[PDB]
RNA sequence: GUACUUCUCUCGUACUGAAAGGGAGAUGCAAAAUGCAUCUGUGGUGUGCACACGUCAAAUCCGUUUGAUUUGCCCAACACC
RNA sequence: UCGAACCACCUAGUAGCUGGUUCACAUCGAAGUUUCCCUCAGGAUAGCUGGUGCUAGUAGAAGUAUUGUGCGGUAAAGCAAAUGAUUAGAGGCUCGACCUAUUCUCAAACUUUAAAUGUGCAAACAAACCGUGCCUUAGCCAACUGCAAGGCCGGAAAGAAAAGAAUUAGAGGCACCAAGUGGGCCUUCUUCGGUAAGCGGAGCAGGCGAUGCGGAAUGAACCGC
RNA sequence: GGGCGGCAUAUCUGUUACACGACAACGCAGGUGUCCUAAGGCGAGCUCAGUGGGAACAGAAAUCUCACGUAGAACACAAGCGUAAAAGCUUGCUUGAUUAACGAUUUCCAGUACGAAUCGAGACUGCGAAAGCAAGGCCAGCGAUCCUUUGCGAAGAAUAGGAAAUAUGAACAAAUCAUACCAGAGGUGUCAGAAUAAUUACCACAGGGAUAACUGGCUUGUGGCGGCCAAGCGUUCAUAGCGACGUCGCUUUUUGAUCCUUCGAUGUCGGCUCUUCCUAACCUAGCGCCGCAGAAGACGCUAAGGGUUGGAUUGUUCACC
RNA sequence: GAGUACGACCACACUUGAGUGAAAACACCAUAUCCCGUCCGAUUUGUGAAGUUAAGCACUCACAGGCUCAGUUAGUACUGAGGUCAGUGAUGACUCGGGAACCCUGAGUGCCGUACUCCU
């Protein structure tokens, strides 16, 4: 007994009762794993001296609030 | 649907339930709290019988075994000659005073 | 008849009562549920939103995590200003990975034994939210907390350890079963650790 | 029957047009494509290294990574009840830089030119008026407009 | 398809790190020893009564085998294995046409 | 039945490798094939309750309170490291 | 009782198949489609749906416009343009051929050209713009004050003018646990096979199924609602 | 329907497909399980298919030469696309068809594998004067678990498992042997992957009107019955009578197509018997027209009231006498 | 007002005939010991400067063929939305919107950079 093959006749509606959610944006989930490895490596550098710097300004801050 | 489950092992697969056509296998605890109570009651009778002799006899202190249990201490069989003989008792006068003999373990220490 | 299509989508799942049948928290609900009525507080009414909260969603926080993020405050703290009451909607616990800490105001649900043994031995003292009531009716000088979540095993199994991508343990109780097909890559395939989102 | 390879059914789609074959020129090669840039992916059918699926021809998305020969584009792709950030890879010869936010550009340096113009007290330029509003009108040409018999003469070949 | 005798290739000992001359012996499976531990099980399992215990696979349907190509280093002595596409004559062959 | 007891057992506080076997703090100084020193401490950054400083607007029964916002700390969470 | 007797037991044998399945109201409310399967009367799996919620109630909003900027080769049109098909005169070099310019008529697997309807992106609050600003890099460059990148310190912000210069019964996102369904059918336009069919088979979207009511006398699908 | 056939079962190109992407049929036109140490890689030089003019044999067609030549050739295959100081042809050198630290991604898609792809990073190379270009022949040409089998863990160094020595056979050691970890190979073509011949009219069960055999319903190709136009036939003369080439319909008294109803059953051929209805009229009642003298007849109109047989052969309907 | 080298766009730049060309260039051109390559110094390579604008090259011309931009074709073909619109159908018109193509015809026949040189 031969049966209906294939349709996409409701599948639209279906897609549109919870909606096309739109994307997520570009400042969330930007990670750069897979890229070009080169400029990775350099930037993980700067990274880590950025977080030395960051970790010495709230102790400069803290040095200057309880001195203030 | 099935979803997302634990796969089962639930391993009863025998014909352990007592049916219509089948005597089972199975084991209840119903009689559990008559025969703590029949056993405690056996013990007492038993002191009375064997009164003033102790209910239990004398046991020694053995290590347990294995790496995981060898920091702890329990009660062993019987007393082995060696242990008897230093404490200046006959193994087989022993027995009739209430101490446990234990022809089998060793003195390694 | 108004074309109102999918406008039960807009409907979300607010509780105003809770499923607890402890009466001494029905009382405390009582209690904030009047202060957040009659206050200009948003302590008040979100104390009391907390109040309803399963026990799932009031999640336990330790000790030491309430000492760090006190200091973390307490730094940029005026000199003459005292230091807020730690107020906890939920169980407070003992961590015996901080030994020092210091002199704190906390108010919880409930306190473990250690944990209030060890806010008094430190100099502090564990308030009950009928006294945070009396004391900061409007919620001042005081540093709302809630605790962790995101490290417990049922959050650990949420979604398919399958797809690419996935680090969810699986559902079984023999952990070395389930190990070869789909998890090493000499047994036909082994599933993607990283997948871009 | 039809078949699902890589490139079905692109028959028209990976074509070059009418006597505009050719590899990509030196404009082309000297493009400077940056992490952050706006890009149209259009396949270059003479290239045929690094050249998209049929789909992300005519697309525009972001540029996330750049390597010596290729350039990764973060394209919106919907996907039953959703919309996926697809990073495909692609040779610099099938991306051109994208013109989706030139007038949105133009318009940010248009303000700060009239912000400098207000602070240093030029003479702002005048504002256009609606062409929506009300006015006299005197015409200097007027034809009775109507349907002429030899219209209907002139609709009728043969 | 002909196949040339020696191939000039790199050498991942560290003995050569460095293209090197490999001598080209064409693959073959030894034959399956009696005491391999699945051997071991299924001579087990096929004792007694109860007839074939394992399937026996019948529907073949490949016309090739798939070459592969053990490459023996010259002063290395080590074997490298390396896979061709499937083909229905291949010949080791050093005369170029 | 209720009341009482357990150097045990079990699930956890640690995870990894096929195994032999190894096994996770921070900061500072410095780069020692186990580097030293200190122990009141979120490893860093972005977004983020309440609370604390202020600051605008609306409304007051003139007691204030309804929003928004600057800064600080940011709880829970989420995302890059 | 016989193409494997009768009796008891294993046996409540198994069945993706047939039949049945017991009170009320209330808030919501489908699917007959995707992929895999000895799969096609069944399942897993996404989708649709309910429940539980979480998160700072307009935050990462939109089955819609406008503007800007991309993508296309269907409808048409063309054969006096390529590829195929095709009718007939004429002029050059009694016939013919050959060449030249035309002519009659065509194409789902032909096209120079080319819509309508579409489709991707952008339209200022984790952003972007300005500074001979600063710090770091084992990054580029022959070097650098240039370039690439991650930050720091300041500045400016019609918070997006004017020109038709948007609108919103726009709380955005994030999970968790699960049900039924996975035979469909009809219709406007598009559309394939067939002489055709209340025939078979697709696309976009509505509808029935699951739904009565008011109409077309009567009708699951038509009209109105 | 099933069977037979075929394969739409895994898969590639064009078209169907409605200018994003995606889309069915046992729709249309064709392919694939191979082939290549070069037909792979690179550099250089060259230009192809065809035309035209010219040169002993030489002619349509051998080779030489000069012009034109947007590709009308060629690129292993089927097709699309692409390519001219090349991607084609010739040639010189080569092994980038090796290895590649579980990098990321596309196509299918559940955003899983498999197969093909894309962009990299590292090693060692090839070609080139150099920028560069190559980890096969662009895009089809292929394969899980278990099992089997092969490769790698060279030698020597370490007072001690470390930065650097593969591990296990659990009382401990040596040498064998067997395991283990990583990467391939032997294959499932029903191609996400059982190890399989018939027959039943002696037949059985669970079910299905999801599905055939019989009525009915939709079609009406086929069958049947007509109309229109007028080349011819009719001595003559298109139309008394009929009507080629075409074309427009009706009918459901034939077959077919379909599978909507019925498979917890609608008794399935023919005849006998009996009633009724239809008219496209055989006889009977009237009436036109004729190649209607008469007689016998052709054609046509209104009309279904009435009538329409006995037998041989065949179960036959039908057919024939 | 021109040339040369490298160029961007790649016919408004191409194609066919015809004419003109200051200076400097460019180019033909001369030649084969050496570098190098061919059957052939034709190409290519090296070394040169006696000659020529004859060609290339550059400008101009043609009721030139193409090409480019416009008009026309034409609000036509087609098309989004609508009707208990017309018609037995085939199909068509109308309503609110969008809107082609060829033929034909008008105009045009490269443009913009860096460096050096000529006119100077
Ligand atoms: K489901
Ligand atoms: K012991
Ligand atoms: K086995
Ligand atoms: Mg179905
Ligand atoms: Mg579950
Ligand atoms: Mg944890
Ligand atoms: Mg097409
Ligand atoms: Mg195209
Ligand atoms: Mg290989
Ligand atoms: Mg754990
Ligand atoms: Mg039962
Ligand atoms: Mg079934
Ligand atoms: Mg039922
Ligand atoms: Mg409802
Ligand atoms: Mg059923
Ligand atoms: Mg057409
Ligand atoms: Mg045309
Ligand atoms: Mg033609
Ligand atoms: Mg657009
Ligand atoms: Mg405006
Ligand atoms: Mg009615
Ligand atoms: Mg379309
Ligand atoms: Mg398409
Ligand atoms: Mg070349
Ligand atoms: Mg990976
Ligand atoms: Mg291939
Ligand atoms: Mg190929
Ligand atoms: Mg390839
Ligand atoms: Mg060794
Ligand atoms: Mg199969
Ligand atoms: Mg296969
Ligand atoms: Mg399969
Ligand atoms: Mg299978
Ligand atoms: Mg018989
Ligand atoms: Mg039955
Ligand atoms: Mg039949
Ligand atoms: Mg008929
Ligand atoms: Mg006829
Ligand atoms: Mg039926
Ligand atoms: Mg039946
Ligand atoms: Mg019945
Ligand atoms: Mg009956
Ligand atoms: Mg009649
Ligand atoms: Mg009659
Ligand atoms: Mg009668
Ligand atoms: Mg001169
Ligand atoms: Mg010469
Ligand atoms: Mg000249
Ligand atoms: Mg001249
Ligand atoms: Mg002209
Ligand atoms: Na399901
Ligand atoms: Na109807
Ligand atoms: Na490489
Ligand atoms: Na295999
Ligand atoms: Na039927
Ligand atoms: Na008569
Ligand atoms: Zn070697």
């Amino acid at each position: 007994a031969k049966s209906k093959n294939h349709t996409n006749h409701n599948q639209s509606s279906k897609n549109h009762r919870n909606g096309i959610k739109g994307p997520v944006p570009l400042h969330l989930h930007n990670s750069k794993r897979g890229s070009w490895l080169p400029a990775l490596v350099n930037a993980r550098r700067v990274r880590k001296h950025n977080q030395k710097a960051a970790l010495k300004k709230r102790r400069e801050r803290i040095a200057a609030f309880a001195a203030k | 649907p099935k979803g997302n489950n634990a796969i089962p092992h639930v391993h009863q697969k025998k014909h352990w339930n007592p049916c219509s056509s089948q005597k089972g296998n199975v084991k209840v605890f119903l009689n559990q709290p008559a025969q703590k109570h029949r056993r405690r009651r056996l013990r007492l009778l038993k002191a009375k019988k064997v009164f003033p002799r102790p209910l239990k006899a004398l046991r020694p202190q053995v290590n347990c075994p294995t790496v995981r249990h060898n920091m702890k201490r329990r009660l062993g069989r019987g007393f082995s000659p060696a242990e008897l003989k230093a404490a200046g008792l006959n193994p087989q006068y022993a027995a009739t005073i209430g101490i446990r003999v234990d022809s089998r373990r060793k003195n390694k220490s | 008849g108004v074309d109102l299509t999918g406008i039960s989508k807009k409907s979300r799942v607010i509780r105003h009562h809770t499923y607890s049948t402890n009466p001494y928290i029905k009382l405390l609900i009582k209690l904030y549920k009047f202060l957040a009525k009659r206050t200009s507080s948003g302590f008040n009414k979100v104390v009391y939103q907390r109040l309803i909260k399963s026990r799932s969603n009031r999640a336990p926080i330790s000790l030491s995590r309430i000492a760090v993020v006190m200091k973390r405050k307490a730094v940029f703290t005026a000199k003459s200003k005292a230091a807020p009451i730690a107020v906890v909607v939920g169980d407070v616990l003992d961590d015996v990975r901080m030994a020092r800490i210091p002199a704190m105001r906390v108010c919880a649900l409930r306190f473990s034994k250690s944990a209030r043994q060890s806010i008094v031995a430190a100099g502090g003292e564990c308030l009950t939210f009928d006294q945070l009531a009396m004391i900061a009716p409007t919620g001042k000088n005081t540093y709302l907390l809630r605790g962790r979540k995101s490290g417990r095993e049922s959050v650990r199994h949420f979604g398919a350890s399958g797809v690419p991508g996935s680090h969810s343990k699986p559902y079984a109780t023999n952990r070395g079963k389930e190990t070869k097909r789909g998890r090493r890559t000499g047994r036909s395939y082994k599933r993607k650790a990283f997948r871009h989102v | 029957v039809h078949s699902y390879g890589y490139k079905s059914g692109t028959r028209h789609l990976f074509a070059k047009k009418f006597r505009k074959h050719g590899v990509p020129s030196v404009s082309t090669i000297l493009t400077n494509i940056k992490v952050g840039d706006y890009v149209d992916v259009v396949a270059d059918s003479a290239v045929r290294e690094g050249m998209p699926h049929k789909y992300y021809h005519g697309r525009t998305g972001i540029v996330w990574n750049v390597t010596p020969r290729g350039v990764g584009v973060i394209i919106n792709k919907p996907v039953r009840t959703r919309t996926l950030r697809k990073r495909i890879c692609v040779r610099f010869e099938h991306v051109r830089k994208s013109r989706c936010q030139e007038a949105f550009k133009a318009k940010e340096h248009q303000f700060q030119a009239y912000l400098a113009a207000k602070k240093a007290g030029k003479a702002l330029p005048p504002l256009q008026k609606s062409s929506r509003l009300g006015g006299i009108v005197r015409p200097k040409n007027v034809e009775v407009l109507a349907r002429r018999v030899a219209d209907y003469e002139a609709m009728v070949p043969y | 398809v002909n196949y040339p005798k020696k191939k000039v290739m790199h050498c991942g000992d560290a003995r050569c790190n460095a293209h090197k001359s490999f001598k080209v012996v064409q693959y073959k499976a030894g034959k399956a020893r009696l005491f391999a531990r699945g051997k071991r099980r299924y001579d087990r399992k096929q004792s007694g009564y109860g007839g074939q215990t394992k399937p026996v696979f019948h529907k073949k349907a490949k016309t090739t085998k798939k070459i592969v190509l053990k490459l023996q280093c010259s002063g290395c002595k080590s074997i490298r294995q390396v896979v061709l596409k499937r083909t229905k004559h291949f010949e080791l062959n050093d005369k170029k046409k």
